[PDB]
This record gives C-alpha cells, structure tokens and sequence, in this order.
C-alpha cells in the first residue's frame, strides 16, 4: 500500500517560517519525483514545487520562488517543503504528492494559516424571530473553528449553520439559522449553544421574539 | 504560464445522464493532461492521464478525450457517488497548472429563497457594531443576488455573504447576507432593506425593517 | 534535447524455456523520466510489459539498470514460443517537458525446443 502522511501545519505570522515534512511508504522512495499541492481556502489546486527521486532537480511556482525551498532525505523516507517569508496568500491545505506521470497519490492535507490575529473567543448576539426563522451571530473570533448546536442537538430538522467568513480584521464571523412553525415560538425555547475551544469558550444564547 | 479554464464551472444534473466536462488550454499541451476528482475535505484522486488513460481502479463510466489544446472529461451515466468536483492538470512543462474546477451537483426544480431579515441586537448596539443579517432559505439553483438599500441607498462594500452546500435530502442552497455598520451609522437611518433576486421570483423581493 | 532510446539487439533469438534479454539505451536531461517496455499488440497496438520506476499502482517481464545508468536490461524470464514478436522500449521524459520517445522495434523469436 502506497501512503503519504503529511505534517506541520499550523499558524504563523505573516514574514514568519514554517517547515513541512511528508512521511512516505509502500514504494522505493528514492525512484520517484515528490511534490507539493495547495488549496487555499474555498478556491481549486495550485502546484506549488517538485522535487526528482535524486534531489538534484527542483521546480517551483513562480509566487513561491526565492522563499519556499522543497528538499527529501531519501534514507528516512521524507519529503519537506521549507516555507520563509510567508505572506497571507500562502494559506491552504497543502497536500504531499507524488507524481508519476500524474500525481497517483496524496496525501490527506496539512493546514497552514498565516495570518497576524491572536486569539480571541466569539460574541454570540440573537437574531430575533407560517414559517419563522430565528439564528445566532457568531461574531468576532480566531482562530477557527467554532461548533453550533441548537438545544444541546435536540434542533437538528432546519438548521443552517454557514461556513465562517474572514473579516478584515483578521477575525472570523458566521451565523446559524432555523426554520420552525410560527404556532412553535410560544410553546418552544430556543438556544443556541456555541463552543470555542481556543479560548475555553462554550456560550448558551437564549433567542426569543 | 500555462492557463487551463473549464467550462462550466458548476453544472447540475441527474443521476443517470451523461455530464461532459472541458478544459482549455492557452496553448499546447500535447496529451499531457489529467483528470482528478475531489470531495469536501479530503484529497483529490487521479481518474484519467495521458489525456485518455483510465487510471486503474477508477469506474468505466469516466473517459476523457483530446489532445493540442482541447480536452474533455465524459461521464457517461452519472452516480450519486459522482456528485463532486473535478480538475483539470497539465503536466507538459513547469509550471504545472491546475483548471479552476468544476462542481457536478444534483439537479433539481427551481425553487425560489424565502427571505427573512434580521435587525442588530440590542447587546450588539451595546458594543458599538451592528450586523444586520439577510437570510435566502431553501433555495435552487444557487444563483442569486443580494442587495442592501438604507434609505433607498445602495450599500456597497459593507457586506459579506455565505452559502451552504447542497442539502442532503432537498439539494438546496441557503446563503447569509450581513451588512455591517457602526452603532453610530445604524443609528442615523430608519429603512433597512435587502433586495433578493433569483431565477424563482418573477421579480425581486424586498424584506426590510424600520428601526426602532 | 535527448535522443530517442536504442533496443538492441534487433534479432533476438532464443529456445523456448529460457531467458531473453534485450538492452534498451536512454540518456535523459534530467532525473523524472519513466522507462517503458512494449510489445506490439495485433492491430498495431503497444502493451506495456514492465516499466522502470514500476507503476505503483500496476513477473515475467523484468527491466533491470545496469550500473553505467544509460543501459537497461529488459528480460523476458522462461520465454515461450508466442513471445515471439516484435519489442520495443519507450522513455517519456517529464521535466523540463514531458516528451515520449520510442525506439527501433526489434524481433524477439523463441524456437522450439
């Protein structure tokens, strides 16, 4: 079984370093070409380097040129990718690869955020309510992720809760929304719970009319 | 250096049809091409090479076709499996370049959003910030515009939306529109209005408020 | 550039149950290439018999460097008589540009014993 097992990735300043490393087995690491593959959050795949079986020759995007160095140690079965001055754009997924003609293996993704935010837990604010909808506003947090559930998981039938946006300010918002009967607001509670592990964060919201 | 563009970059369909993919190159690519599939959180997997070559273990229903600056990925009876994005990737000389990605989702009867719109709350104001929040609920296909009036004035630059992905038991979108405004800004207009057009209404809707 | 690979010899005979060995010769411009072994097919089409690096993915057809790096041996191990037919190698090149290049076609016959 061919395997590729990714690791590294995690939050760094904008101008800041990160090193990945990709674990390899199932085949003669050495005999074939290894690369790195980047997603960028909600957009497709961008080649970012290749690296031959030998390591003489390396190829790289032009955008990382001069500050991504792509490298392997043939005898532990390693590929790494050493990324210096790291800018936003740089944030994505980064999968290790290895081409034969095409790339017939990958790994499963490392996650590499740059990004000058520090922690912060989220403000949750009600969005008030023969259909009604009612939500809550996740506002104002970093880093990701937050959970949303609605009655500890007993509202699941409506709800919507949306992929997070970044703001400008480096923080990140979303809200969670639910359809119920109009005739329910008068015989139902409704709270939204939100949990925020960064920053020990866990917030029951009641959302009345 | 390279460019790859497909066409369509979404494309909805049923079970059972036949779905055709293509990518163009900005200049020649020979046979030098690949297919991949992807599917929310998990790695892209190699369907077709060289152009045509079915990679082992990938189902008969996918072909791909060309050469020069022409290719196309065939599916050619589509599976629930199947609903997922593809890539194009050439591989003919550095850089290696990606198509922009294809969407292949369920198609469904067009069904319009409902729209509801949500005032900042009080603790918001509070804190010196009001979000206001337009919701489209439930709709196909996921093509629609949404725009903020304040007192018949057209915001621009102060929104930001979101979208689910397809439902798994009705295969419609939802989407959040949140206009954001200082607490001293909000508080010196009255009429607060999201416009919602889609492909289900004959003309757009208007949900608004009046504040306080 | 780099020239198209040499498959050598052009005749090969040899008897049933025993081993064949051609030598395929490539010299490429750089170190992502894949060295391929075919037979032609009927109807002028190439089956692939082995390939160095291997394909990952996927006995008798073996393909073995030899240590100058340029020369490969390609085996066919206990040769039977309906391997007789004609052989061929083929390198693709992947960097700087991905390129196929085959070779002369050879004749391998396998008498009977």
């Amino acid at each position: 079984e061919v395997q590729l097992l990714e690791s590294g990735g995690g939050l760094v300043q904008p101008g800041g370093s990160l090193r990945l490393s990709c674990a390899a087995s199932g085949f003669t690491f050495s005999s074939y070409d290894m690369s790195w593959v980047r997603q960028a959050p909600g957009k497709g795949l961008e080649w970012v380097s290749t690296i031959s079986g030998g390591g003489s020759y390396t190829y790289y995007q032009d955008s990382v040129k001069g500050r991504f160095t792509i490298s392997r140690d043939n005898s532990k079965n390693t590929l790494y990718l050493q990324m210096n001055s790291l800018r936003a754009e740089d944030t994505a997924v980064y999968y290790c690869a290895s081409p034969y003609y095409a790339m017939d293996y990958w790994g499963q993704g490392t996650t590499v955020t740059v990004s000058s935010a520090s922690t912060k837990g989220p403000s949750v604010f009600p969005l008030a309510p023969g259909t009604a909808a009612l939500g809550c506003l996740v506002k104002d947090y970093f880093p990701e992720p937050v959970t949303v559930s609605w009655n500890s998981g007993a509202l699941t039938s409506g709800v919507h809760t949306f992929p997070a946006v970044l703001q400008s300010s480096g923080l990140y918002s979303l809200s969670s929304v639910v359809t119920v009967p109009s005739s329910s607001l008068g015989t139902q509670t409704y709270i939204c719970n939100v949990n925020h592990k960064p920053s020990n964060t866990k917030v029951d919201k009641k959302v009345e009319p | 250096d390279i460019q790859l563009t497909q066409s369509p970059s979404f494309l909805s369909a049923y079970v059972g049809d036949r779905v055709t993919i293509t990518c163009k190159a900005s200049q020649d690519v020979g046979t030098a091409v690949a297919w991949y599939q992807q599917k929310p959180g998990k790695a892209p997997k190699l369907l077709i090479y060289w152009a045509s070559t079915l990679h082992t273990g990938v189902p008969s229903r996918f072909s791909g076709s060309g050469s020069g600056t022409e290719f196309t990925l065939t599916i050619s009876s589509l599976q629930p499996e199947d609903f997922a994005t593809y890539y194009c990737q050439h591989y003919s000389s550095y850089p290696w370049t990606f198509g922009q990605g294809t969407k292949l989702e369920i198609k469904r009867t067009v069904a319009a959003p409902s729209v509801f719109i949500f005032p900042p709350s009080d603790e918001q104001l509070k804190s010196g910030t009001a979000s206001v929040v337009c919701l489209l609920n439930n709709f196909y296909p996921r093509e629609a515009k949404v725009q903020w009036k304040v007192d018949n004035a057209l915001q621009s630059g102060n929104s930001q939306e979101s979208v689910t992905e397809q439902d798994s038991k009705d295969s419609t979108y939802s989407l959040s529109s949140t206009l954001t405004l200082s607490k001293a800004d909000y508080e010196k207009h009255k009429v607060y209005a999201c416009e919602v057009t889609h492909q289900g209404l004959s003309s757009p809707v208007t949900k608004s408020f009046n504040r306080g | 550039p780099w020239n198209p690979p040499t498959f050598s010899p052009a005749l090969l005979v040899v008897t049933e149950g025993d081993n064949a060995t051609f030598t395929c010769s490539f010299s490429n411009t750089s170190e992502s290439f894949v060295l391929n072994w075919y037979r032609m097919s009927p109807s002028n089409q190439t089956d692939k018999l082995a390939a160095f690096p291997e394909d990952r993915s996927q006995s008798r057809f073996r393909v073995t460097q030899l240590p100058n790096g340029r020369d490969f041996h390609m085996s066919v191990v206990r040769a039977r008589r309906n391997d007789s037919g004609t052989y061929l190698c083929g390198a693709i090149s992947l960097a700087p540009k991905a390129q196929i290049k085959e070779s002369l076609r050879a004749e391998l016959r396998v008498t009977e014993r």
